[PDB]
């Protein structure tokens, strides 16, 4: 007479843990491991103590796991994969049950998946590639203050991607020298403009000070020009104190748009930002600053698909997608696979682009990927040909360094962009014809032969470190 | 180096650091009363109420600031207003000190011009009191 | 002298290798890997423009304001030992550019967006020398070790904590259970594992409620102040400070914080909140390995750290060295210095990179935890000295007596290597005789020994110096 | 398996987990105070003041975070400053124990670098004292 | 007195709120140094929550020590009666700090007093009228110790705060040795002086025949017999 | 054994005169013009100065031994002759910067200038500069909008701005006041001011006043074309009459008010500049009162150290003389301090 | 009712004696905040009238010297004391520090007496 029974000592993770006949529940958060054990770690046991030390369990048998269910609440490996060609690699899939997180809470949600397990000794290398979000806890999110569409619908703008231009230098320029380069530059066409992720509020230049020259900038432009106009103004702050003064004086300024790091912010201000927004009806850009300290590496870290599935639940009108042609990162497969990620309401499971899981996102808003870095007047037919209509384009040095000055700048990229949209509306291949495109629109636009010129020689390639 | 002990050393306020007073240094204080003519008055209370405490803060929100139980004692009849003779007063001690002999008594005096009391000392301690020690022995 | 429409090197402007810091200049240590084809002085010049005041094209504006007075720059770089394509890229930032408190901003500009740059491979930031000037702009942690040890009305050794285990799953009247068991034997404090914020198996302000008894019971049982980091860990800030302020309506001494997971804006605000109420704050490193395991990119601990002793919190854990995360000796020795000290001198033999000057800001506990035991004790006294919390989770719920028994084993073998050190008594060497002669009057301590003396952690180090 | 009990167990905090300490492993430990150049003090308290309570919190307001009576103790004479020799500490510990032998009694030792304390442990329990046990009855 | 004066009024507020949260006594402030509007306020919410205010005056005599240029301090004392203090520093008289006898008695009287008339002899230019405003607590502090303290009750009466702070701390047996001496030495003066006997004559003896039952007293004594402080005076009338 | 505690007195010089001292770039620095009393040696004097404004008292206390005296002492590390004067020195004094409260001029100025100037040892004192570190100044929040933005806001630029006291001092009605003020601003003048003690009284009550004055503002700018102000004052008895009357001047949109900070106090002036960048309000500084402090030169605090205080506390504009006008001021030591609150970078001279 | 025609030149004297408050409009009211039953009630205290006292001289007197009389008052069997209708808030007296002294009066004297007591 007796049954399972305390039994103090060490014993292995895969005992518990892995699971290979366990069948997924579809409220199930699922997750796609790439990892790689230390010499001697059966990947069923590296598997197993990555699913147990992310969700139930620790390094010894504990008697309190008796007053519970562990088969009710304990993570499991459910399936592991070789990684072909690649060195002691595998993809480990665990299934966490949807009790274990709070919801709401991106913050919980990273805290267990990818709290501890990636400095376990037992392995040398550890990457999530990608989350399968449930709609049972896509449910439990506010999600983006606004979306696509109705970020469209707000500013009345449709039929084209939207421009964007970060303000330059990053850092050193006065708040008027900032009002003023912003009313040159949204005055010759571009839709927004915006501090650098890093302008915050510092010496050479205060917070309210630059709210309110900008605020003077994007009214004056607006009624110069009569479309609607914009300008991301950082709320980004050392505490969610000064993070809300920022945000409530856009509101009683009653300009459309404000922007965010999410990352170095964080998504505990993140998530309060967005909800402020939504009720308070203010667009919220999101920068993906620090993005790349974690999702660079094939072998380690988080890849920003994930990155940018957290940021949709943590609320977001627009994300950064990267430009693939831009002076940063970012290869055509898997960024058109997390674009879709970041857009659609439902993405089917699809290895070719990096996606690991179906994903529905069960209605909540589709977040505007924005193509930014590096990318100038002759980049416009493949970013259009990328993107489509649904994103925005940012010319920040393509704007700022035109030789005539701003205004002619924004000029030069309004005027590519329409060009490039007319010509794939009419037919035509921007892939293949897009050089002709851009050349044909210099015959009429000295603002767009002038920019032509100057970065015509200008390209970015680099071999891609974030290969699939 | 002595040590001041923390143990059974309650005190009572003006002269308690004083050797105990003598009849003659007592009647010597009641002369400074008429001199100066204050109002004489006495004032007593059970053991158990002789030292300030904080019981009744229990029904308070946050307003304890100053507030203290047992500041107030019970009076000995009246304040001996018009009193200019201080065997008068002696007199009045020794009828309390009579009447509740195990309680804490204090003679106090007060000034009605200022309003408020100008002076005031120990009279009596029960003798059963254990918390307190005699003047050679607050340090050790 | 006049505007010039074009791109150029980024080095006829970054690269200033005879350049003076400042000594309220920020500095950063780049490991930094270039893509064949670019030269190192081109590759640090581009890390330093982009994350200071330069973009990929020469822009008018500049001409407004003075780059001289505000560029970042690139002043040296070192070829890394045994690396053919490895440098360590030098930079040295204005404190013009920096807002005042802020570490999220300190983040954004050093190391926004100079990582994914198609002109390097990879890059680590391995080291960030914070000048006093800058220093003082920080309210920086509620209270500090000597602070935390004065209110506590603990000294003389290391403190003893423990997370509730399992990590997920328990009721909350369960968890108050285990933590009057755990803290009634011995233990100083007991946790919320990092991932217990608020869950339908258990709500946050039950398992406050619960725990809070628990505290109150072991304390009054032991005699000894005792405590639980209630985690305020949450998706908002609403609700975080929803949870500090009823740890404060309870009189709780201490809350934790995930300050990775919940981010800098958060953790900040919470600090002031827990300096303002007089809560300790213990702080998890959760994530952390994420950014900081691989030697050729991300970010070194070491700047994690110093990151969160700017942001704010009492404790911080530093890992083990000899338990189940990784933490190499040296390097670890290293931070756990940079965290307690006021002045750390320059030594790259540990990954310190600049001498560093806290100028008075409180030193932040280290705490040692995952995967050690009794067997530890030694090392870990060894490694870290008094001023460290070593917890025991499994190690104390894992033991075969229950939570009492195991709390006792860990404050015995504790105290009983305190005290042989204290003698003069070299633990590196004396460290087993230490803990079976305790065990001669232990059976508690004797019962834990039996249970896990053959298990060890030793693992091939990913991040070496 | 044996119960660790809950009943009269009290415990002081540093080294009260192991067994007494004998007058060997207590010179040992003045030893290290001095070899380190921290300062010794003796610090004492009456049973009633020698665990924390909550007594003073009847007066505030939501703020008893951190905050207990009985930590502070009486201090004995002053803090041996420049004390050099073993011997006038464990000297001290007998002139103090003698002074108030009915009197819990813990030997600490100041860091005025770091300005904490950076040592301490019970030297004397009342005798009299039946809240705690030794080593062989703590569990059972 | 806990320290409520701070850079700004937010921090100061929040300072004299935790004093009223643990329900202590008192809490001081540096009225001219942190400013007569942040003083003001400070006295408002002290009436208003029961807690006393002791006021140091830090940075007057940058003001009252020149007998040619300045304001006086009898006119800062004034003011800080109008703006509000429970407590207010009069010096000593005998301490380490300037204050000349007769003008000292003169803006203690102006100080606690519901009417007092001019007398030039002490400084007092016109007669003052306080009608009914409550009168403020003298405080004796600054280089004093026991051999002083006949001076000084004979100076100030009792209805004032005498401090020993050197003189507690410095006392060789420790605080709260030092802390008894003084108190003993305030209880032997103040009964002497009941007994009609001549402060400003006896008091030596006074303090000797204490040293007799009181070591504390005696060692306290013993180390600052020779110490006096004794200057030509700037502040002249 | 080593050392110990030893009651009773001994020279302050003992401990605070440290002449080999090599001052650290955090040291907050201050230079005392010293006249000491005969038979007191200018090293004892101007210790017991850096002793009484930092860590000591007149006595040796036990209490020392806890922490770290030569870490927190103030230290008297220079003595130098004043030419022309055989009994005054300048003695300088190094403070830690541990010593100090961040953002706090008010706690700066209690160390300093606290009890030091009434000690009977000495006859005359003035504080004639101190050195404000870089590490303590970034403690500060500073001015609400300084020089280079105030001119963006009111998009003034190429010559000096035009001010202008109403008069009389007291006595005007409210309406009266906006009358004179508009006439004034209209004739080209870029701001008016209540003057210094124009406050509330019962010939004008200060709401009654900002409501005017804010018509008189409006109308003038109008009428020109040129943006114009008008100093409403916020000075007042309290801190809550102070922050009510800046409310209003938001509420208004009007775009300047001032402050007597040194009646009104450095607590009160930093808490409404901290208000003023946070609302885009633009802060004038009236220095009344400072002449009862910096006028004579053998006592008192000079003027630049007044200004320095201010810069740190928080003021758009402060007053600085005129030289040639009916108030004093010497014009190469206004020249130096006009530096001192205008520049970046002053080198010493 | 009384606002304006008690001054009318066409009359010399007006006087309302009464006024009927009809059970509609008194619904409108919230009332007494306790009354007769509920006060006893709370007060335990029953058979028998209440009893009160004003203390004297009605202005003049300290908040000590206030507290103290309350004390001797309530201790001796009265069930309750009184400030005088015009004691309010005075330069001999402010209302704060009488509020707490009486406070300290009221729960000594039922403390003693083991009846509730108020003032
Ligand atoms: O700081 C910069 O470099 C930018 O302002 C672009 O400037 P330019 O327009 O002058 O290049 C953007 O923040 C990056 O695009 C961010 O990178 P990503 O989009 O990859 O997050
Ligand atoms: O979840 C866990 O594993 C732990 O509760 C330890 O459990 P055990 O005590 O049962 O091992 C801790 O959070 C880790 O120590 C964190 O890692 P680090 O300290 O490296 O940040
Ligand atoms: O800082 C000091 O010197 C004191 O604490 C006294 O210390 P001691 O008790 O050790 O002398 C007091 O603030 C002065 O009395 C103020 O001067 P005054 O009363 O003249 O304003
Ligand atoms: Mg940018
Ligand atoms: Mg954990
Ligand atoms: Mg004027
Ligand atoms: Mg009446």
């Amino acid at each position: 007479k007796a049954g399972a029974g305390f039994k103090a000592g060490v014993k292995d993770y895969r005992l518990t843990y892995y699971t290979p006949d366990y069948v997924v529940r579809d409220t199930d958060i699922l997750a796609a491991f790439r990892m790689t054990p230390q010499p001697g770690v059966p990947p069923e046991e590296c598997g197993a103590a990555v699913a147990a030390e992310s969700s139930t369990g620790t390094w010894t048998t504990v008697w309190t796991d008796g007053l519970t269910s562990l088969d009710r609440y304990k993570g499991r490996c459910y399936d592991i994969e070789p990684v072909p060609g690649e060195d002691n690699q595998y993809i480990a899939y665990v299934a966490y049950p949807i009790d274990l997180f709070e919801e709401g809470s991106v913050t919980n949600m990273f805290t267990s998946i990818v709290g501890n397990v990636f400095g376990f000794k037992a392995l040398r290398a550890l990457r999530l590639e990608d989350l399968r979000i449930p709609p049972a806890y896509v449910k439990t999110f506010v999600g983006p203050p606004h979306g696509i569409q109705v970020e469209r619908d707000k500013l009345n703008k449709y039929g084209r991607g939207l421009l964007g231009c970060t303000i330059k230098p990053k850092l050193g320029l006065s708040a008027k020298n900032y009002g003023r380069a912003v009313y040159e530059c949204l005055r010759g066409g571009l839709d927004f403009t915006k501090d650098d992720e890093n302008v915050n509020s510092q010496p050479f230049m205060r917070w309210r000070d630059r709210f309110l020259f900008v605020a003077e900038a994007i009214y004056k432009a607006q009624a110069e020009t009569g479309e609607v106009k914009g300008h991301y103004l950082n709320a980004t702050a050392g505490t969610c104190e000064e993070m809300m003064k920022r945000a409530v004086c856009a509101k009683e300024l009653g300009v459309p748009i404000i922007m965010h790091d999410y990352l170095t912010g964080g998504f505990t201000a993140n998530t309060s930002l967005a909800i402020y927004c939504r009720d308070n009806g203010l667009l919220l850009h999101i920068h993906r600053a620090m993005h790349a300290v974690i999702d660079r590496q094939r072998n380690h870290g988080i890849h920003f698909r994930v990155l940018a599935k957290a940021l949709r639940m943590s609320g977001g009108d627009h994300l950064h997608s990267g430009t693939v042609v831009g002076k940063l990162e970012g290869e055509r497969e898997v960024t058109l696979g997390f674009v879709d990620l970041m857009r659609d309401d439902y993405v089917e499971k699809d290895r070719s682009r990096g996606i690991y899981f179906t994903q529905d996102w069960c209605s909540m808003p589709g977040v505007m990927p924005v193509a930014s870095g590096g990318i100038h007047v002759w980049h416009m037919p493949a970013l259009v040909e990328i993107f489509g209509d649904d994103a925005c384009l940012q010319f920040g040095g393509g704007t700022l360094g035109h030789p005539w000055g701003n205004a002619p700048g924004a000029a030069a990229n309004r005027v590519a962009l329409e060009a490039c949209t007319q010509a794939r509306n009419e037919g035509r291949d921007l892939a293949r014809e897009g050089g002709d495109v851009i050349r044909s629109a210099c015959k009429w636009s000295p603002e767009l032969a002038a920019a032509c010129e100057v970065w015509k020689e200008i390209k970015f390639e680099f071999d891609t470190i974030d290969k699939l | 180096m002595m040590v001041w002990t923390p143990v059974n050393n309650k005190m009572f306020e003006t002269f308690s650091y004083l050797p105990p007073l003598s009849d003659e240094q007592i009647a010597a204080q009641v002369d400074y009363i008429v001199a100066n003519g204050w109002i004489p008055c006495l004032e007593f209370a059970e053991s158990d109420k002789a030292y300030v405490s904080n019981e009744s803060a229990i029904r308070f929100g946050s307003v304890s600031c100053l507030y203290y139980d047992n500041r107030y004692w019970t009076m000995w009849k009246l304040p001996m207003f018009g009193c200019r003779d201080p065997m008068q007063v002696l007199r009045e001690i020794v009828a309390c000190t009579k009447a509740f002999p195990d309680a804490y008594v204090r003679l106090v005096a007060f000034d009605n011009q200022k309003q408020v009391q100008i002076m005031g000392f120990l009279v009596q301690r029960p003798k059963s009191a254990r918390d307190w020690q005699p003047a050679n022995k607050r340090s050790v």
